[PDB]
RNA sequence: AGCGAAUGAUUAGGGACUCGGGGGCGCCUUCAUCCAUUCUCUGUAAGAAGCCCUUGUUACU
RNA sequence: GUCCUAAGGGGGGCUCAUGGAGAACAGAAAUCUCCAGUAGAACAAAAGGGUAAAAGUCCCCUUGAUUUUGAUUUUUGU
RNA sequence: ACGUACGACCAUACCCAGUGGAAAGCACGGCAUCCCGUCCGCUCUGCCCUAGUUAAGCCACUGAGGGCCCGGUUAGUAGUUGGGUCGGGACCAGCGAAUCCCGGGUGUUGUACGU
């Protein structure tokens, strides 16, 4: 289906309205599964933001940005941007996968909230955390603020 | 300001449609009973030498 | 100026606070660019730093004139002229009253404007002179 | 004109397959280039995106390979028993390059393997004299003089004369 | 049938720098390498430009002015057949005695010699020359920067060699190891052993070696100087090593080229001899009446 | 428009901080050079 | 600041046409759909607070 | 309501748009080779200024797209 | 004077054709073990300076060459600043061009080492 909207709708002899609104499906449909494109097809789609045309323009960015944030493998190092190769080069953006599902063993920010109580500890001891302790609700918000925080400092 | 569609045609019709057009209207006419609608944005503008010759031949 | 390299003996030039620089933008540079205004004016230098130089202009707002000290890189600033023929002047009289006073003749020192010329005397053997009617003869023909 | 210096030599010969569909026929491709060449094929893509050509941009339609030296002498020299030493006055260049195409890879003595199948070639030579590395170098790069450039008569006749060809 | 080269073609081109035309000069890094900082005014900032030849390696310490460059020092490879060195002149070895006889000529210029003396025996170590501990107190060394024009600095250039060779007679200039000779890119460390191997030659001298042993008629149609001088592969070290000693000891030595000897007075009355010059204007107006004849005949 | 007056000395304000403090430095030094 | 072969037209003759629409008896059609075609490039300086020599101070060079 | 409001630094290599001549299928257009090519390409101003061993393009490392304190310009604070 | 290296002005130096090059120097050249880089030792890098050749690069000269540059003229003209109780543009006092044409030219020069 995406072979033949791209066949169909973006060539040489199509109008610029007429590619806009296949590309615009192009994005829609890989916003919901990203898999189904290849990597050829998606930098020839992409390298389309060179384009005069400011609706074309506007939809190849919107699908370079969607694989930015989903799948940033198959664009080309040139239009990875800062953050998607940052995370490859340090490792931390995985392949994309089908039937892969979420399987965090611990919660997310745990790490974050033991340390955030070990530095507590320090800091009383100079005046596991799933394992043992219940979770209480004001340290899920210290949890959730350290995550936030975490997550700050990795996209700066 | 210059354009290029200063210098083109605003309104074509092609011959058998402007006499279809104008028979049918004569037709309409025809009776007085019968009155068009929206006539303002119909191509209404379509359907509306003795003595010379003589002087030419003897000033 | 033309399109391409930039000629490199601009690097070369030694600025001292002190210096006497006009100011002429390279539009190829675009680090250190001063204002639209500024450019085309003579300054002092202030500062000298390793890329760039502080010029002081004068400014002129409503009736009055406002000193304004601008940061200028080597690009745009050039040595100006100005000032030479004062230094060759101050040099040639302070050389010039020295040996004056070492022979004792006192002299002319201070330079002077465009006198009246003095009499002479022309003489008329081989350039003798042609007459001349309003209109020449040879157009008249 | 009788210098040493000025004998026209073959500068390399580059082979060429452009299949025209990425996949397993341009893998083929390569693996006959490969097997022919004793090199590495290089890989070209389609640059720009033709319709009913049934290509798109960024997909490697095409496959090829430059040799040089007595290897390029060699397999020209195949290809020209293929052509029967038989080329048309157009096939070559007004540079002095000539260059020409065979239909199938098994008259240059390539076994049919029934996995690999047919493909054809373009042969193209690039001659030239000794003291090109003036044009190539990087250090004083210059232009090679006109009395020093290859003429496509000259081309001709060092073909007749060297590989008893019939330029008609 | 359209014409690129015509006369508003010819009107609107503009021309590079007669040194690019000629592709001789770098002034993107020219610019880098000249130009000084204004805080530091009159202070010359010394480069060290190497160039490569077929049969010479041209070494010159340079400083910039407005009106063009001074030469404070230049060494030669073709200057070692004084100090030994005749065969293999652009080499590895040669370059490295060249940046040597260099560094020990520029300091020998300077005054500066006895209070600075490298590594004086060559081991194939990243070392860069201090501070020495004057009886005034602390001297800095004397700071070059290296230019290697449009060389490539690849691993294993002879750029480098002339640099080692300057910074061992005592030189400071500003470099890194990993362009050496002997450097592992995945390892990240220099080979010392192949380091000084290559400060003595004896990558040749395994060539040699390699060639004896293998193809013999390629090993004399290429070391035939080395055979007919009698030179052998073992006796590199030592060639090298008595070469940068007497270089060491007197950097002023004086060599006899061989070539034609005159002076410049009747050099330059033997080159007016061979020289045509440009047609008088009497001649070519001469001429241009011929041409107007032949025009008129026409 | 009359032109303005201009210090004798100019402040050290303008200039870059670095040669401002050895300035200020050498302006010590020649201080005790001239008291001694 | 706006315009732009990135434009404005032409489509008679050729096709694809078919459910695009509609008509008549699954079949033909009548329009119409488009495509194939083509045309249009004003600043500063003219000194004693200035010049030259000697000599220090510095963590700057 | 979705979508776009732009990846910066350092080093190195190479020239772009286009035209001519050639190569089985291949032709106007698919890939390859040479010659000419002052930018007629590209750089987020569609006919402004500026760039050719680069400010363009590719490759390798990187996030100076980091804190702190004053000065200048556009002209109290920005 | 002629080469080479680094250069300053950056076409009087560029582009296209021919002709010549003592001496040395450049250059093409020869070989891919090592350092290094490629689809290809083409480029880059390493080794040789022995052989061959000035064929090309380079240098010099030639061209009623294109271009570029410099002079005369154009012209005390055009234009421009003040004056008149000057007319219905011309004088007075002054400043003052560039095209078009007519021609010339086709690089100077610093440092260092050599021939």
């Amino acid at each position: 289906l995406v072979v033949k909207i791209a066949n169909e709708f973006v060539s040489e002899a199509s109008a610029a309205e007429v590619a806009a609104a296949g590309l615009n499906a192009i994005r829609e449909v890989a916003m919901r599964q990203p898999l189904c494109m290849s990597e050829t097809l998606l930098q020839d789609l992409v390298l389309y933001q060179k384009s005069k045309d400011k609706g074309v323009m506007m939809a190849a960015k919107g699908l370079q940005s969607l694989y930015r944030e989903v799948y940033p493998e198959m664009l080309q190092k040139k239009f990875r941007g800062k953050e998607a190769t940052m995370g490859l080069r340090a490792g931390e953006i995985k392949p994309l996968k089908f039937g892969e599902e979420e399987a965090a063993e611990d919660i997310e920010g745990i790490e974050l909230l033991e340390k955030y109580k070990e530095e507590q500890k320090k800091k009383k001891v100079e005046q596991k955390l799933a394992t043992t302790t219940i979770l209480t609700p004001a340290d899920l918000a210290k949890l959730k603020e350290l995550r936030q925080q975490a997550k700050l400092d990795k996209m700066l | 300001e210059p354009n290029r569609k200063w210098f083109t045609n605003t309104r074509v019709i092609s011959q058998d449609t402007l006499q279809s057009f104008r028979e049918a209207m004569a037709e309409k006419q025809k009776d007085p009973y019968t009155v068009l609608l929206k006539s303002n944005k119909l191509p209404m503008s379509l359907i509306r030498h003795q003595a010379k010759m003589t002087i030419e031949r003897e000033p | 100026r033309k399109h391409g390299q930039i000629p490199l003996s601009t690097y070369l030039r030694t600025y001292r606070v002190g210096d006497i620089v006009d100011i002429k933008v390279n539009g190829a540079v675009q680090k250190g660019m001063p204002h639209k205004f500024y450019h085309g004016k003579t300054g002092v230098v202030y500062n000298v730093t390793k890329s760039a130089v502080g010029v002081i202009v004068y400014k002129r707002v409503k009736h009055r004139y406002i000193e304004k000290r601008i940061n200028v890189r080597i690009e745009h600033v050039k040595p100006s002229r100005s000032r030479e023929d004062f230094l060759r002047r101050v040099k040639e009289n302070a050389e010039l009253k020295k040996k004056a006073k070492a022979e004792g003749v006192p002299v002319q020192l201070k330079r002077q404007p465009a006198m009246p010329r003095e009499a002479h005397t022309v003489s008329i053997a081989d350039n003798k002179p042609v007459t001349l009617a309003p209109v020449a003869y040879e157009t008249t023909i | 004109a009788q210098n040493p210096m000025r004998e026209l030599r073959i500068q390399k010969l580059v082979l060429n397959i452009s299949v025209g569909e990425s996949g397993d026929r341009l893998t083929r491709a390569a693996k006959v280039l490969e097997q022919l060449s004793g090199q590495t094929p290089v890989y070209s893509k389609a640059r720009y995106t033709v319709r009913q050509f049934g290509i798109r941009r960024n997909e490697k339609i095409a496959v090829h390979v430059t040799v040089r030296g007595p290897k390029a002498e060699e397999i020209l020299e195949r290809g020209l028993k293929v052509k029967e030493y038989e080329l048309r006055r157009r096939n070559f260049s007004e540079t002095g390059n000539f260059g020409f195409g065979i239909s199938e890879h098994i008259d240059l003595g390539i076994k049919y393997d029934p996995s690999i199948g047919i493909y054809g070639m373009d042969f193209y030579c690039c001659m030239t004299r000794p003291g090109e590395r003036v044009a190539k170098r990087r250090r004083c790069k210059s232009r090679i003089g006109a009395s020093h450039r290859i003429t496509r008569e000259e081309t001709i006749r060092w073909f007749k004369q060297r590989f008893d060809g019939i330029v008609r | 049938h359209k014409l690129v080269k015509n006369s508003a073609y010819y009107s609107r081109f503009q021309t590079k720098f007669k040194r690019r035309r000629q592709g001789k000069t770098d002034y993107y890094a020219r610019k880098r390498l000249i130009t000084q900082a204004k805080n530091k005014y009159n202070a010359p900032k010394y480069r060290l430009v190497v160039r490569f030849t077929n049969r010479d390696i041209i070494t010159q310490m340079v400083t910039s002015e407005i009106n063009g460059d001074k030469i404070f020092a230049a060494a030669y490879s073709h200057e070692l057949r004084a100090y030994g060195i005749n065969h293999g002149l652009t080499n590895w070895a040669a370059a490295y005695a060249t940046g040597l006889l260099l560094a020990r000529r520029v300091l020998a210029k300077l005054g500066l010699d006895k209070t600075f003396t490298g590594v004086e025996e060559p081991n194939g170590e990243y070392t860069l020359t201090e501070a020495a501990e004057t009886e005034d107190g602390e001297r800095r060394p004397f700071k070059a920067i290296l230019d290697v024009g449009l060389a490539r600095t690849s691993t294993g250039a002879r750029v480098f060699g002339v640099m080692k060779g300057a910074s061992d007679g005592g030189i400071f200039i500003p470099h890194s190891e990993n362009r050496f000779p002997g450097y592992d890119i995945e390892t990240e460390e220099l080979d010392t052993e192949v380091l000084k191997k290559y400060i003595y030659g004896g990558h040749v001298a395994e060539y040699m070696e390699t060639l004896a042993d293998d193809d013999e008629e390629r090993y004399k149609s290429q070391f035939v100087k080395y055979i007919e001088d009698d030179v052998e592969a073992d006796s590199l070290e030592e060639l090298y090593a008595e070469a940068h000693k007497q270089i060491r000891a007197d950097p002023f030595r004086k060599y006899v080229s061989d070539a034609p000897k005159k002076s410049k007075e009747e050099w330059k009355a033997e080159s007016l001899k061979y020289k045509k010059a440009k047609l008088s204007r009497e001649e070519r107006k001469a001429r241009v009446e011929a041409k107007i004849k032949q025009l008129l005949a026409e | 428009i009359k032109k303005p007056k201009t210090q004798r000395y100019p402040s050290l304000k303008g200039t870059d901080p670095k040669f401002r403090r050895n300035h200020r430095h050498a302006l010590h030094g020649t201080a005790k050079a001239l008291k001694e």
